[PDB]
């Protein structure tokens, strides 16, 4: 998980985290999903671009970004704060 | 007087089976089977 190892282990990424927020993920799995999303966000550097989206019968962004961002400290903080606010409600739709 | 009650008993058993296979989901979630059973619920209602 060290920055030098991550830099030397692969190439820069254009990552899009897709989060399921349908009703079935309510409970323990939603909290685990939030923690996992934060942990994976912690694996990105300034050369990677990331955005987080959620879908429950309809897909939308979780923050005020609306596209990929540089994934620096401030953007990652915003994404983490937005992610640790989601609620499980609705019906899953993977196509959308 | 014809064995009509047997058909009603069989359809009651079918309704009980349909109730058994229903899978409750949290926070207004569903799957294909639950939607299929909801439509089948009208068939029992019409017969009854
Ligand atoms: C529904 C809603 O108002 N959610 C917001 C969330 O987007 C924001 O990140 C948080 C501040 O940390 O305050 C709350
Ligand atoms: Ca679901």
């Amino acid at each position: 998980r060290r920055p030098w190892y991550i830099q030397g282990a692969a190439s820069p990424k254009d990552m899009l985290i897709l989060v399921d927020v349908s009703g079935s993920v309510s409970g323990l799995t939603l909290k685990l999903i939030r923690t996992s999303v934060s942990e994976m966000l912690e694996t990105l550097s300034d050369d990677d671009f990331v955005n987080v989206a959620s879908f429950n019968s309809n897909a939308q962004d979780v923050s005020c970004f609306q596209h990929l961002v540089q994934a620096n400290v401030r953007n990652k903080k915003v994404l983490k704060d937005a992610v640790n606010n989601i609620t499980a409600k609705g019906i899953t739709d993977y196509k959308k | 007087w014809k064995p009509f009650e047997t058909i009603i008993l069989l359809t009651i058993f079918a309704n009980c089976v349909a109730l058994a296979v229903y899978l409750p989901m949290p926070e207004d979630d569903n799957n294909s089977l639950n939607l299929g059973l909801e439509k089948l619920e009208y068939f029992f209602l019409t017969v009854f």
